[PDB]
């Protein structure tokens, strides 16, 4: 069970990575 | 025929030159009402936007 939930924590936590990245690169296209 | 028919539906047989004289005068007041009705809540939907603009400005990565 516990190897469950840590995965899904970890892969959830990677959505949220995955979207700050977005922004940034969003951020990039529309700065540099 | 048709000519009658065309003459009752005619527009303001009944009416009189003043029923009609303020019937005007009323839609011009009504009217500007509604504009700054409209005036009022074009701005505030633009502050509304400005609000959602700034959020979206802060989520971007580059500077």
């Amino acid at each position: 069970n516990l190897q469950k939930i840590d995965k899904d924590s970890e892969e959830l936590d990677s959505k949220t990575r995955k979207i700050l990245e977005i922004l940034n690169e969003c951020h990039d296209e529309l700065k540099a | 025929r048709q000519i009658n028919k065309l003459i009752d539906s005619l527009p303001g047989v009944d009416v009189s030159a003043e029923e009609q004289l303020r019937k005007i005068d009323m839609l011009q007041k009504k009217l500007v009402e509604v504009e700054d009705e409209k005036i009022e809540a074009i701005k505030k939907k633009e502050k509304l936007l400005r609000h959602v603009d700034s959020l979206i400005e802060d989520f971007v990565d580059g500077i």
